[PDB]
């Protein structure tokens, strides 16, 4: 006739949660802890855009694989995106020594200064800077690496070169060179005019003398003879010296680089859409508010932890039992 | 309001023959000398096309093999002869009283000779692998009739959890069905096997049709 | 559930009472309605939202997990890298799912506790002036007022004022 | 020559409102009644309401009298329809049609969707035969479309150049993400001799992505 009643709220939300004692229980109020949505684009970390390599590999990037020309002078970036199967790697067949480390070292870096370490005009006068391969084609035209110089002989001679570079750039510089192994001894006599060739590159923290080895090889990219690539990071203040009498593809452009943190290598086919989200994945960017995302394992910068779970909802309210 | 009860619900007529569709009505659809009843053609993925208006008037363009007839509480539609194109669903529609209402709809199936599915199986893409998952698709194109059964065997052991099947409606120029099956396995569990087989048991053969692949 | 109140002797939830999670009804002679207990519902929201904010805080966000790429002759390292990544994902996934499955019961049990605790707070005031009838309801043996309906909620009921009147009506049931 | 062009597919959360548009051209728009019909997947066609763009005179189905509102723009020759407080049952395909007692000319139809997930574009994965075995003079090819929430996707082949027996299977939902497949049947002589790209579109996110299919690898 005249009463007081104690009860507990019920709402029309169908938010379902799983507990230890039972599962799939409908609840008044819930919060989702798992972020389950991306956008499938390549945003700009923080404000600095990525470096989309596109067709090129990181190998063809640094050496300037002539089909990679327009992605040069892009020295400001937040992270580098490679196609999973890059079909423009090293134009000249051969071995790229310590590829993976240079790949890893060029993941921390955030700035280059592409500078001419050995200017062609005033550093290789006696020799021939006109070294072009047919394999490194561009516009149906023979070209070569736009960061190295194929040094052949001039006027039939090829004297002992002994140039050197002092690291006066106050930062770590990354020098790149190549050693030649001609197809047969005949071309070795014609390119460098010495059957006993040597290339040494020496610094305060590096010394490796290269001897070439001319032999028959399987044909790759139509050029039988192979070029072998090598690299070294000069400490600020040391001097690297190059001396040779044959088979040296010397650097022309080196990279004075400043390390940073926050960048890496993602490979994906996503498009770039100028969307400035706080963290990227190969399959897009994360809304970034939650503490758990299952979109993809590989991430770049201030994403939530990756857990391979379907849904993680936390009960904030209580059991929903309406009329 | 008026409810248009349409008969039959499913229909199958062989080529070069007549097809009859009835449409009863809760009330009499008659309006000052004519019957405000219309028929429509809806092929899958398309909006309805207007066939017959005011219970017998054929609209221009569409061929003269379509016949609308009837008066009062019930009307009929004839197709003579039925063509391959006519693989679609058909609705009746009254326009006498607010609100205008449609019938339940009926699907026209063309009876043709039986067929054998041309089976195709594709491995997951390399880019798909990087997503933390992988899916093998088994295409079954150009068979007849509907009934077909696909079974997935991972290294010979039949797998039934994680399959996804979707059928296509009859081709408008082939009188022909298709369907596709997809296993959605994890990236890790996909790489724990080599033999991936999808067998299809059909009316066209006593023993199942099989096509498969290995990762080498 | 665990204290017998939620989905127990309070068989269902009130579709009304949007004011909060817990409350009273007080079907009176003047007018019925709903009124949520602001005291116990503010403790509940302040505790659950501290639970949730505590949980995320213990998991600092991860930065720039890129995935190392090894060559054709370092398979031992590559398989090692997989285990140290898939291993962490195995732990973090497992260590997160159970944190959800476990603490969701504690959120439901905590609501079951609060209602049970609140139902006894009303009982301890209405000692013999009322009876228990509809499993969470009290019959006023003294014909309470809206003044006195608010005078059962904020610690504002006393037996003595209505006791002897209540003592009268108990003798006929 | 008379065409009703409809708007794009839309996605909204329950309780919100939408304007769907239908622009007319090819006839005297100012003079003929406009119509809206609702088709739930599977269930039957339902007529909604009518606008007469000469006078703005409206007729409303007794069922839809509160859910739908109709207007028109005479200068722009466009018809607008507004739906309020959308629920699950309103998720369907909506058609704009012209006619008074016989719905004559129909629109394209948009698929407005009402659910919890969000707009995500799909990834496209090519599907190569894999085994180098000639099943016949023909080889079947295809593209898979995974992970996209709002339903409409259109799969063309070489920008629609290949109409020869192309199949587009209906999408299937897995954990709030539609996935579907497409196939072709191109002569084995002209593949991989000639480029076979599949062109897919997701109108709900304005994303067009291509992927020429190529044979598999390990070679
Ligand atoms: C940047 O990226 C682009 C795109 O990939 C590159 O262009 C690509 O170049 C390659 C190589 O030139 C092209 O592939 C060749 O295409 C030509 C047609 O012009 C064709 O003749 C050639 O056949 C080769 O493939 C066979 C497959 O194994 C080889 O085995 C074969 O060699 C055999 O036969 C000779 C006969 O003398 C023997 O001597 C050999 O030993 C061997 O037995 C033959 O060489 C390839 O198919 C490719 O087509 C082209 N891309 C496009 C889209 O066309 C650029 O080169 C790259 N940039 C740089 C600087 O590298
Ligand atoms: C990156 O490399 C890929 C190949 O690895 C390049 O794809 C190529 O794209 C071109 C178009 O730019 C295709 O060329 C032809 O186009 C004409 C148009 O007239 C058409 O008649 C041909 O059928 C063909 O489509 C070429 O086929 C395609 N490559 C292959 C192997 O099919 C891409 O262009 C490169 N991107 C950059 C920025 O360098
Ligand atoms: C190419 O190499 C030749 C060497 O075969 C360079 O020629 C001469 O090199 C010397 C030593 O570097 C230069 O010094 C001068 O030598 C003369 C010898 O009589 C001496 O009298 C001088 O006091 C001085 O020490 C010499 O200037 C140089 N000659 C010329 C004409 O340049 C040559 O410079 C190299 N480059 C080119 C472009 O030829």
């Amino acid at each position: 006739e005249d009463t007081i009643c104690i009860g507990y709220h019920a709402n029309n939300s169908t938010d379902t949660v799983d507990t230890v004692l039972e599962k799939n229980v409908t609840v008044t109020h819930s919060v989702n802890l798992l972020e389950d949505s991306h956008n499938g684009k390549l945003c700009l970390l923080k404000g600095i855009a990525p470096l989309q390599l596109g067709n090129c590999s990181v190998a063809g990037w640094i050496l300037g694989n002539p089909e990679c020309e327009l992605l040069i002078s892009r020295e400001s970036w937040s992270y580098i995106v490679e196609k999973p199967n890059p079909e423009n790697g090293t134009c000249y067949p051969g071995h790229f020594a310590d590829y993976e480390e240079l790949r890893e070292q060029l993941s921390s870096v955030s700035s280059f200064e592409r500078f001419e370490i050995f200017p062609k005009e005033s550093s290789w006068p006696n020799h021939t800077t006109t070294g072009v391969s047919a394999s490194c084609s561009h516009n149906g035209e023979s070209s070569f690496y736009k960061n190295l110089l194929w040094l052949t002989g001039k006027n039939g001679l090829y004297p002992n070169l002994s140039k050197s570079y002092a690291n006066n750039k106050e930062k770590e510089v990354l020098v790149l060179w190549g050693v030649h192994h001609p197809p047969n001894i005949g071309d070795q006599r014609a390119l460098y005019h010495t059957e006993n060739a040597y290339v040494s590159v020496v610094s305060s923290h590096y010394s490796r003398k290269f001897t070439p080895e001319i032999a028959k090889r399987p044909k790759v990219r139509d050029r039988e003879g192979r070029i072998n690539y090598y690299w070294t990071l000069l400490e600020p203040g040391d001097t690297i010296i190059f001396e040779a009498n044959g088979n040296l593809i010397a650097p022309r452009y080196a990279f004075a680089l400043s390390r940073g943190f926050g960048s890496g290598i993602i490979n994906s086919n996503a498009p770039m859409d100028e969307c400035d989200a706080k963290c990227q994945t190969p399959q897009g960017a994360i809304n970034s508010s939650l503490p758990f995302q299952n979109v993809h394992p590989v991430t770049i910068g201030e994403c939530p932890k990756y857990v391979r779970s379907a849904k993680l909802r936390m009960v904030t309210g209580l059991r929903n039992i309406p009329s | 309001d008026i409810v248009l009860t349409q008969s039959p619900a499913s229909l199958a007529v062989s080529l070069g023959q007549r097809a009859t569709i009835s449409c009863k009505a809760s009330q009499s659809v008659d309006f000052d000398g004519d019957s405000y009843m219309n028929w429509y053609q809806q092929k899958p993925g398309q909006p309805p096309k207007l066939l017959i208006y005011t219970t017998s008037n054929l609209e221009s363009g569409i061929p003269a093999r379509f016949s609308g007839s009837g008066s009062g509480t019930d009307f009929t539609l004839n197709i003579h002869p039925v063509e391959e194109e006519d693989a679609a669903t058909y609705y009746c529609q009254q326009s006498s009283e607010d609100p205008y209402t449609f019938g339940g709809g009926t699907k026209l199936e063309i009876k043709r000779a039986d067929g054998a599915p041309t089976v195709s199986i594709f491995p997951p893409s390399s880019e798909q692998l990087t997503s933390g998952g992988a899916s093998v698709v088994c295409f079954l194109n150009n068979f007849y009739p509907k009934d077909i059964n696909v079974k997935w065997k991972i290294d010979g052991s039949e797998r039934q959890n994680g399959v996804l099947n979707s059928w296509t409606d009859q081709d408008s120029k082939d009188s022909t069905y298709s369907m596709s099956s997809t296993l959605t396995l994890t990236k890790d569990e996909y790489e724990r096997h080599n033999s991936y087989t999808c067998e299809a048991t059909h009316k066209t053969s006593t023993s199942p049709i099989v096509k498969s692949f290995n990762r080498n | 559930g665990l204290f017998g109140a939620i989905a127990g002797f309070i068989e269902g939830g009130w579709t009304g009472m949007v004011d909060g999670w817990y409350g009273y009804h007080h079907q009176n002679e003047q007018g019925s309605g709903y009124a949520a207990d602001q005291k116990s519902t503010q403790n509940a929201i302040n505790g659950i939202t501290n639970k949730v904010n505590s949980v995320i805080e213990k998991m600092n966000t991860q930065f720039t997990a890129v995935g190392k790429e090894f060559n054709k002759l370092e398979r031992r390292m590559e398989n090692l890298n997989k285990k140290v990544d898939d291993g962490f994902i195995d732990i973090w996934t497992y260590n997160a799912e159970l944190l959800v499955l476990l603490e969701n019961e504690r959120t439901l049990d905590f609501h079951d506790s609060n209602v049970k605790n609140l139902y006894e707070k009303v009982k301890s005031q209405l000692k013999n002036n009322a009876k228990e009838i509809g499993n969470g309801c009290f019959e006023f043996y003294h014909k309470c007022n809206d003044e006195c309906m608010e005078s059962v909620k904020n610690g504002t009921y006393d037996y003595p004022k209505y006791s002897e009147e209540s003592k009268l009506n108990r003798e006929k049931i | 020559e008379v065409q009703l062009q409809e708007s794009g597919p839309e996605l909204v959360k329950p309780g919100a409102s939408v304007k769907i548009s239908c622009k007319a051209s090819g006839y005297a728009f100012s003079r003929s009644w406009m119509n809206w019909v609702k088709q739930r997947p599977g269930k039957g066609l339902e007529w909604i309401g009518r606008i007469y763009p000469g006078d703005g005179d409206t007729n409303y189905n007794g069922k839809f009298k509160g859910k739908a509102t109709l207007t028109a723009d005479k200068s722009s020759s466009t018809a607008y329809m507004q739906l309020s407080s959308l629920t699950s049952e309103d998720s369907a395909v909506y058609f704009c049609a012209r006619g008074s007692n016989s719905f004559a000319y129909w629109g394209q139809g948009t698929l407005v969707t009402v659910s919890g997930a969000k707009t995500t574009p799909p990834s496209v994965y090519p599907l190569a035969p894999g085994s180098a075995a000639q099943t016949n003079s023909m080889v079947t090819l295809g593209c898979l479309v995974k992970g996209y929430f709002p339903e409409p996707v259109t799969v063309t082949w070489n920008s629609g150049s290949l109409s020869s027996g192309v199949h587009t299977f209906p999408a299937v939902l897995q954990s709030d993400l539609y996935t579907l497949s497409s196939s072709v049947t191109v002569p084995s002589s002209t593949w991989p001799s000639e480029t076979v790209t599949c062109n897919v579109a997701h109108p709900a996110s304005s994303t067009k992505v291509d992927k020429k299919i190529v044979p598999r690898d390990c070679g």
